[PDB]
RNA sequence: AGGUUGACCUCGGAUCAGGUAGGAGGACCCGCUGAACUUAAGCAUAUCAAUAAGCGGAGGAAAAGAAACCAACAGGGAUUGCCCUAGUAACGGCGAGUGAAGCGGCAACAGCUCAAAUUUGAAAGCUGGCUUCGGCCCGCGUUGUAAUUUGGAGAGGAUGCUUU
RNA sequence: AAAGCUCCUUCGACGAGUCGAGUAGUUUGGGAAUGCUGCUCAAAAUGGGAGGUAAAUUUCUUCUAAAGCUAAAUACCGGCCA
């Protein structure tokens, strides 16, 4: 930790004290992938498939219209974060297709 | 019944000093539960399973034979979960399998 | 700026049961304290700072002692709340001198604490001895173990040839120097960047 | 474990399994009455992790409810008041079609308590809906300290509280600074803010 | 294989 | 109507050993 | 005997064995639904008011409640209530008006339980019936009832003392 | 037989038509930052929520939702006793 500078204004504002590291707590660890929860959501994935706008999205990344993926996946899901991931995951369902063939 | 006296032979035995151990062999019996055969899978201790046909709701069994063909496991579909709980001395079980039997079979 | 316009007169709340009150609370009170005899009524709490740039030069009680500072005071986390001592597993410790202080403080706690025996027949090592258990005691804690020091000591005594030289330019001019800085933090960066950058292109 | 597994596909409800599953119990439970005993639930790992046990005086009841908006009870759906600048096809239930399922189910089923309950399943014109439902009376029940609670008068008609899962989101029991409102009670907080507060010593 | 716990 | 009383009375294992092994102690505090 | 003999699943019947609900009360409490008079020169935003009336549901209290919180500090630490914050931040035709929260002091304080794990060297769990009160049966249940774990952690090890 | 303390290579499962987004109604001090409900779309794995001005990029700080229990301080034009 960046020790406190003493002053009431600036950069590192505030009473000096001498700061402790601390172990990770464990309701930290939440969002951590785990094997078993890895090994199923693999099985089911191939078991279950795709959805037909995740297919959208992949025949559009084949074709090679990033932006208009992307539009089309943040007019799906909702959100600019989650349609980026979403089309992450999916060029790598794609990289990993093509690498198998 | 096999259990009473069996736990009884064990309460001789440890009223005279002995071990359960000691009186009481390792057994072998079909394994069956739905979460205990899906621990056997993915553990790559059964040696056999048997699935149920006509499981309702579907899903509890659908990812079985796919469970077993990743981890290598001999599978097959069979007719009658009440035949299955004839085996096991229930009404009905969903899946079934061996993990080890006797040097006899 | 009256605030009398709607039903106002369906929900006036009278207070002539306040002394009433104080009588119930009082009663309470003492049948707490005659339930828990001889424990004190209350448990012990810990000395935290208040939050905010408004009321950190003040500190106060909290609500429970940390886990850490039951681990380096040497008291289990299941026998704490059972002698009286509340614990707050929220709570964290970020600096070394408020663990300190409240493991001083359930140290002293323990010292002074009587601890009776599960059976009078048969006193285990953990138990105070039968001839150590006669002692005055207390039934306050909140008084017993309060905030000695809420505040810091505004007053302080040195001779002139330990006074501080004082920071150079001036202490206005360092607050001046310290917020221009903070205002300025991002341009000097990118500036940076686009020398370093430049550099880089035409070394 | 298999609910992992149920749970994993569960969540993927757009999937040709999935949705072949969904259509088939869509037709069998429309073909099926509004309200009728399921002899174990169709989704056992959500029963589960919302307090089923398959333990007797555990049961489940299957329920449709109409969906869409609400329509007030006025004669030829006209006010004659003020002007409202809206029709009567745009109000809103400030409840959920969950939660008058689960009422419903109570009122059939008026000698059990309503634990949880959850979505199964939904076409254009019915939500389909899953109720557990604990027997208080049940000797097995009542010697559960897990569940034994349950037994106590305070909980009798939890769904026409809003004490259920349900109910609490509708009333916004939730901390923070988005629900000042509604935290500790709609009513109560607003009581509270409009009464007047007069001392002997003021 | 894969393991849920470590198994006594 | 209401429960009885070795039915209200009934706790779970782990309370039982938790009030077993950790009960509400007896204690003083020295002034 | 195999055109037979059965095992399950689902759905029914019974003045079957044992239970439970309705109604009252409703001052306070938890929700739903929901005005107008009034105040704005009049008046469709607004105000009255998220009120009255109507409907459903509890108790001696009810509700809420052990953070997907507040904060931006040298950090506080479940809920509820009082004082203060504060008629403040903020919202508002053509303005009449409306209006919180964090901190702080006090009252009172109390913490926890499941789902997601294979007990698998032994469903160890439970309703009901009969009892000679030792137990024995009909069953529920492996599509999961006991022990263990709940994020404050825990599971597996290592280690040597303590507890009932 | 259970139970606590100490240290650790490793493991460490954590709630889905749910969160969230758009739209409509209603509500709020949150008519730029509120909550609820209906319809449509519909998630993720250091992920998600929040950080009271919309958005992209890089960080930081807090917690861990979609399961559940719990006395006290609080209210009381009903009932009973005083």
């Amino acid at each position: 930790p960046v020790e406190r500078t003493g002053l009431i204004r600036g950069l590192n504002k505030g009473h000096k004290t001498t700061r402790r590291v601390l172990k990770e707590r464990p309701s930290r660890r939440k969002g951590a992938q785990s094997k078993r929860t890895q090994f199923v959501r693999s099985l089911i994935r191939e078991v279950a498939g795709l959805a037909p706008y995740e297919r959208r999205v992949i025949e559009l990344l084949r074709n090679g219209k990033d932006k208009r993926a992307r539009k089309f996946s943040k007019k799906k899901l909702g959100t600019f974060g989650r349609a980026k991931r979403k089309c992450e995951e999916l060029q790598r369902i794609i990289a990993e297709s093509r690498r198998a063939h | 019944q096999e259990k009473k006296e069996r736990l009884l032979r064990e309460a001789t035995a440890i009223k005279e000093g002995k071990k359960k151990e000691d009186v009481s062999k390792k057994p072998y019996t079909v394994k069956y539960g739905l979460n205990h055969v899906v621990g056997l899978i993915e553990n790559k201790k059964a040696s056999l399973v048997l699935i149920a046909n006509d499981v309702d709701p579907i899903e509890l069994v659908v990812f079985l034979p796919a469970l077993c063909r990743k981890m290598g496991i001999p599978y097959a579909i069979i007719k009658g979960k009440a035949r299955l709980g004839t085996l096991v001395h229930k009404k009905t079980a969903a899946v079934v399998a061996i993990t080890e039997v006797r040097s006899e079979d | 700026n009256n605030h009398f316009r709607k039903h106002w007169q369906r929900r006036v709340r009278c207070h002539f049961d306040q002394p009433g009150k104080k009588v119930t609370r009082r009663l309470a009170r003492r049948a707490k304290a005659a339930a828990l005899a001889p424990r004190p009524v209350d448990k012990l709490r810990p000395i935290v700072r208040c939050p905010t740039v408004k009321y950190n030069r003040r500190t106060r009680l909290g609500r429970g002692f940390t886990l850490e500072e039951l681990k380096a005071a040497g008291i289990p986390r299941l026998l704490a709340p059972t002698i009286g001592i509340a614990v707050d597993h929220r709570r964290k410790n970020l600096s070394e001198e408020s663990l300190a202080a409240n493991v001083q403080r359930l140290k002293d706690y323990k010292a002074r604490l009587i601890l009776f025996p599960r059976k009078s027949n048969k006193p285990k090592k953990a138990d105070t001895p039968k001839d150590q258990q006669t002692a005055e005691t207390t039934t306050s804690l909140r008084t017993s173990f309060g905030v000695e020091q809420p505040l810091a000591p505004g007053f302080t005594e040195i001779s002139k040839s330990e006074i501080p030289a004082g920071i150079e330019g001036g202490a206005y001019r360092a607050l001046r120097k310290a917020r221009s800085d903070a205002r300025l933090v991002g341009v000097r960066e990118k500036r940076a960047k686009e020398k370093a950058e430049a550099e880089a292109n035409k070394k | 474990g298999a609910l992992k597994y149920l749970e994993e596909l569960s969540k993927k409800k757009q999937s040709d399994v999935v949705r072949f599953l969904l259509r088939v119990r869509c037709w069998e439970y429309r073909q099926l009455n509004v309200i009728h005993r399921a002899s174990r639930p169709s989704r056992p790992d959500k029963a589960r992790r919302l307090g089923y046990k398959a333990k007797q005086g555990y049961v489940i009841y299957r329920v449709r409810v109409r969906r869409g908006g609400r329509k007030r009870p006025v004669p030829k759906g006209a006010t004659y008041g003020k002007p409202t600048n809206q029709g009567v096809n745009q109000l809103k239930y400030q409840r959920s079609l969950r939660a008058t399922a689960e009422e419903r189910v109570g009122r059939r089923c008026s000698n059990l308590r309503v634990l949880n309950s959850y979505w199964v399943n939904q076409d254009s014109t019915y939500k389909y809906y899953e109720v557990i439902l604990v027997d208080p009376n049940h000797k097995a029940i009542r010697r559960d300290p897990r569940i034994n609670w349950i037994c106590n008068p305070v909980h009798k008609h939890r769904e026409c509280r809003g004490l259920t899962s349900t109910g609490k989101k509708s009333r916004g029991l939730n901390k923070g600074h988005r629900f000042n409102k509604t935290r500790a009670g709609r009513r109560k907080t607003w009581k509270r803010h409009n009464t007047l507060s007069l001392w002997r010593y003021r | 294989a894969v393991s849920v716990r470590k198994r006594a | 109507r209401r429960l009885s009383k070795e039915d209200a009375s009934r706790v779970l294992e782990k309370t039982k050993k938790r009030l077993t092994h950790f009960p509400q102690r007896k204690y003083a505090v020295k002034a």
